[PDB]
RNA sequence: UUUGGUGCCCAUGUCGCUGUGGAAACACCUGGUUCCAUUUCGAACCCAGCAGUUAAGCACAGUGGAGCCGAAUGUAGCUGCAGUGAGAAUAGGAAAGCACCAAGC
RNA sequence: CGGUCGCCUCCUAAAAGGUAACGGAGGCGUACAAAGGUACCUUCAGUACGGUUGGAAAUCGUAUGUAGAGUGUAAUGGUGU
RNA sequence: UGGAGGUAAAGCUACUGAAUGUAUGAUGGCGCCGGCGUACUGAAUACAAUUAAACUCUGAAUGCCAUUUAUUUUA
C-alpha cells in the first residue's frame, strides 16, 4: 500500500515514455537513464516527470 | 604509491658484521647494537 | 508416562494397522518375548502397568526390554459440544500395534518365573497375546 | 643474498642429507603471509588505519585489507566492514622477510628462549607469532597504541613436518 | 586447492558446456589448447562428436610466435566448405598466442 | 448445549495451478507447444529445446520428442526433440 | 599398443595405499623486459625459454582397506486362491568402457 | 455471539491433472540502480591442527569433510563450475 | 511397446524431528580436595534394533498421456 511508480520521459522530444519502480528512501539522487524513443527513432536521455 | 625501499645494507656495530637483502632506504646502512650473531644465547 | 518431549506437529492423522507386522517380528535382546496376534492402539499407561508388574514379579535378578514406544498423539474433543470448530485437543499418546510383532521381552531368570511374568503382563494389554521363545 | 645461498648450498645439503633422487622433493618455502587482527573497527578508533599504517611501514609492498566472512553477532559483525589485514608475498621478498625476522627482530626479544612448541600441524606448516607491537627496524615509534603484533607462517611444498623442520633449521631459524 | 592443470580442464569444460547449451544454429568449433611448450588447434564438427583435422607445432614446425598454424587449418576448413566457425578459447584467455591465432584465422577468410 | 466453540485460526489454501506432464514421447510436436510445466527444474533442457523465464520447457524445431535418463545417481531427466526422419 | 588432447558417459568410472616411467610430448621448472596479470603477489592468468626433474601431476601394475553395484530363493504390498513383484540383507562383482586427431612403434 | 470472505507454499489429494470440510500448518498487499544484463575471474558450511591480542566463537595457513552453506522472505522444487 | 510420476509398502548410521539396550563415555549435577568417586543425567562415536500426512538412500501394481496391428461406431 505504498506508492512506488515513477514516469520517465525525454527532454529532446517531450513525451512520458516509460514507467518504473523506484524507492525514494533508498535512492535520494534522482535517477536518469538513456533509452530508445518511439517518436524520434533514436536513443535519448530520459529523466522522471512528477 | 608506497614506500619504495631498495637494496640497502644492514650492519651490526657490536658484532662488526654486514649483510644485505632488503632494508630501509631513507637512512642507508642502519646500525644495530644486537643481532643473532652478536647474541651469545642466540647460538647457545 | 513414557512420552516424547517435542514434535514438529501437534495433531497428526490416524494410521491403519491392517496387514502383517512391520519390524520387531523377532526377538532381539531378551530370552522370552510376548508377541501380539492382533493390531490395535495401546497407550503408555498400560505399558507402565505391564512394566511395573514385570518388575515386581521379576526381582533384581533378570532383565526386561520394551520393544515399542508411543510416537503418535491423537485428539479427543471435550464433552458435550457440537461438531466442527476445527480439531479438538490431545490428551494421550499411543503406539500402533500390528499383529505378529513382539511387545515385551525378558531374560536371565528361571522358566516358571519368566512365563508367569509375561502372562501377568499380557492381560494388561488389549490385544490377544502369545508367548514366544528366542529363534536360535 | 640468501636466495642463492639456499638454492646452491642448503638445497643440495639437504638433498645429500635426505638422500633422494629429485631436487624438488627437498622442501621449499611456498608462500609468505602477514596477518593483522583488528578489533577497533567496531569500537571506532581509526577504522583499520592502525593496521594499514603498521603494515605499510613493515612491508616493502602495497598493503591490502581483508573482510569478515561470517555473521558475528558478538559485538556487531556481518559480511564486510574490513577487519584485520592480509598480505601474501612471493619472490625476493620471501628471503627478505626471512632474513629480517631471523637477524633483526627475534634476537631483540627482551625474554628470548627460542620459539618451539611443536607448532607443526603435521601437514608441513609452522606458525610464528611475533608478540610485541613494534620490534622491526623499518617501523618507527609513535604510531599507535592499539595492541597487536605479527603472525607469520612458514609453509613447505610437502606435508612432512620433519622435512620442513630440517629446512628451517638449515636456513638459520631460531628454535 | 587445484594444480594449475585441473583448473584449465575445468574452465575448458565450463566453456564447452556453455557452447553446447547455447547453440541453436549449427556451426563447427575450432578448439585451441595452449601447453607449456607450444599450442595446438583442433577443428571439430558437432552433431557427430567427431574431428575433421588438427594442427600443432608437432607437425615439424617451430614452437611459439607461431601464427602459421592459424592459417593452414583455416585453409583446411574452407576446402571442406566451412566458413561459419565458432572460436573456442579452450581453457585459456582470449589474449596473446590465442589472440594471435584468432587474428590468423580471421585474416584468411573465416567468419566468427 | 449451545457454546461459542470456534477458534479455527486457519482455513486458507491457494488455488492449485496445473503443471507436470503435458506431453509424452511419440507425438509430433509443432514449435511453440509447451511440453512440461514445473516449479523448479526437474527436466533439464537438452537439444533443440528452449527454456522460458517461468523455467517453462518448449520446443523450437519439429520432430518426435523423447526423454533420456542421466545424472549422478541416474535420477535426472532430459527432454529432447529430433527432426522427423526415417 | 603406448602416448599426450578433448568430446558423450558420469562411482561396477570413487577415496585412498604401494612400486614402476618419461624419447617424442604433457607437466614441474628458469625470470618478469616486451602483450597480459592480482582488491596484493608472475600464488592463479600471461608472456619467452628449456639448466635440472621422477618428487608431484600424469599413465601403467598391484592393493576389495574404505565407498559403490548387486545375483538366486523366500517374503511385504496388489490386480483378477493365481499372476504380480518390492525393500533391507546375503553369496558375488568391480582398480572403467566406447570413438576421434597427432607423434612414434 | 465467536472465526472467516482476495492471492501464494506443502499435506490432507489414493505415483496424469484436479477435488472438498468453521481441516492440519505458515505467509503476502514488497524489495533491487543493483541482488537486473553482459564479459571475465572464483567456489560449499562446519570441524580439527597450529599462532599475539583472540575466551565456544574475530583472523591466518593447511587438511578434512560430498551440502547440514547461500539463494532479498512462507513453503516447496531447483540449484556442488 | 515407449514415457512421466513419488504415494501402497518397505527402511531410519541416507538426512529430518522421537526413542530402546549394550560398549565408550563428552558435558554436567551431586558428593568431594584446575583436580576427584560418580548405585546418577548424559551430546558424539561403533554395534543390535524402532515410527510417520507434511523424512525419503530407495521404491510397486493400477490408473493416466500417445503412438502400433486388428475390429467397430459416424460419433
Amino acid at each position: 500500500a505504498v506508492k512506488r511508480s515513477t514516469r520517465l520521459g525525454c527532454n529532446d522530444c517531450r513525451e512520458i515514455n516509460y514507467l518504473t519502480f523506484k524507492n525514494v528512501k533508498k535512492n535520494p539522487e534522482k535517477l536518469a537513464l538513456n533509452k530508445f524513443c518511439s517518436r524520434c527513432r533514436k536513443v535519448v536521455v530520459h529523466k522522471e516527470v512528477k | 604509491f608506497h614506500f619504495p625501499s631498495q637494496s640497502v645494507s644492514f650492519k651490526c656495530a657490536s658484532c662488526s658484521n654486514s649483510f644485505t637483502i632488503e632494508s630501509t632506504l631513507k637512512q642507508k646502512e642502519i646500525t644495530i647494537d644486537i643481532c643473532g650473531k652478536c647474541h651469545p644465547f642466540y647460538i647457545g | 508416562m513414557l512420552q516424547p518431549k517435542r514434535t514438529k506437529y501437534r495433531k497428526p492423522h490416524n494410521v491403519s494397522y491392517e496387514g502383517k507386522a512391520k519390524g520387531n517380528s523377532y526377538v532381539a535382546f531378551g530370552e522370552y518375548g510376548l508377541v501380539a496376534t492382533k493390531g490395535n492402539w495401546i497407550d503408555a499407561r498400560a505399558i507402565e502397568s505391564a512394566r511395573i508388574a514385570i518388575s515386581k514379579c521379576l526381582g533384581k535378578t533378570g532383565k526386561m526390554w520394551i520393544r515399542i514406544f508411543p510416537h503418535m498423539s491423537k485428539t479427543k474433543k471435550p464433552l458435550e459440544v457440537r461438531m466442527g470448530s476445527g480439531k479438538g485437543n490431545p490428551e494421550f499418546w499411543v503406539a500402533v500395534v500390528k499383529q505378529g510383532t513382539v511387545m515385551f521381552e525378558v531374560a536371565n531368570i528361571p522358566e516358571s518365573q519368566m512365563i508367569k511374568a509375561l502372562t501377568r503382563a499380557g492381560h494388561k494389554l488389549p490385544v490377544t497375546w502369545k508367548i514366544l521363545k528366542r529363534e536360535e | 643474498n640468501l636466495k642463492a645461498h639456499y638454492q646452491k648450498t642448503i638445497a643440495k645439503e639437504l638433498q645429500k642429507s635426505f638422500a633422494f633422487s629429485s631436487i624438488m622433493q627437498v622442501p621449499r618455502l611456498e608462500k609468505i603471509v602477514i596477518n593483522m587482527g583488528v578489533g577497533d573497527a567496531i569500537r571506532d578508533s581509526k577504522f583499520l588505519e592502525s593496521a594499514l599504517n603498521e603494515l605499510h611501514l613493515i612491508s616493502g609492498q602495497k598493503p591490502v585489507a581483508t573482510k569478515a566472512k561470517n555473521a558475528i553477532s558478538t559485538y556487531k559483525l556481518r559480511a564486510g566492514q574490513l577487519i584485520g589485514c592480509k598480505v601474501t608475498l612471493r619472490g625476493e621478498r620471501m628471503w627478505a622477510f626471512l632474513e629480517k625476522l631471523i637477524y633483526v627482530a627475534l634476537p631483540r626479544v627482551r625474554d628470548f628462549r627460542g620459539l618451539s612448541l611443536k607448532s607443526f600441524d603435521g601437514r608441513g606448516n609452522y606458525t610464528i607469532g611475533i608478540k610485541e607491537q613494534i620490534i622491526f627496524p623499518e617501523i618507527v615509534y609513535d604510531d599507535i597504541k592499539r595492541i597487536r603484533g605479527f603472525d607469520v607462517t612458514l609453509v613447505t611444498s610437502t606435508n612432512k613436518d620433519s622435512e620442513a623442520l630440517a629446512l628451517l633449521r638449515a636456513l638459520n631459524l631460531p628454535l | 586447492m587445484k594444480t594449475r592443470t585441473e583448473q584449465r580442464r575445468l574452465r575448458h569444460k565450463r566453456i564447452v558446456k556453455k557452447i553446447r547449451a547455447t547453440n541453436h544454429d549449427n556451426r563447427v568449433v575450432l578448439m585451441v589448447i595452449k601447453s607449456l611448450n607450444h599450442i595446438s588447434v583442433q577443428a571439430w564438427d558437432f552433431s557427430q562428436n567427431i574431428v575433421l583435422a588438427s594442427s600443432s607445432s608437432l607437425a615439424l614446425k617451430l614452437k611459439n610466435n607461431a601464427k602459421l598454424v592459424g592459417q593452414d587449418i583455416a585453409d583446411k576448413l574452407v576446402k571442406l566448405k566451412l566458413t561459419n566457425v565458432v572460436f573456442d578459447t579452450g581453457g585459456s584467455k582470449y589474449h596473446g598466442r590465442i589472440a594471435a591465432l584468432a587474428e590468423a584465422a580471421r585474416e584468411r577468410g573465416l567468419n566468427f | 448445549s449451545k457454546k461459542g466453540v470456534g477458534s479455527t485460526k486457519n482455513g486458507r489454501d491457494s488455488h492449485a495451478k496445473r503443471l507436470g506432464a503435458k506431453k509424452a514421447d511419440g507425438q509430433m510436436i509443432r514449435t511453440g507447444q509447451i511440453i512440461y510445466r514445473q516449479r523448479g527444474t526437474r527436466v533439464y533442457p537438452g537439444v533443440n529445446v528452449g527454456l522460458g523465464s517461468d523455467d517453462t520447457l518448449f520446443a523450437l524445431s519439429d520432430g518426435l520428442v523423447k526423454y533420456q535418463k542421466f545424472g549422478p545417481k541416474q535420477g535426472k531427466t532430459r527432454v529432447s526433440v529430433v527432426k522427423h526422419k526415417l
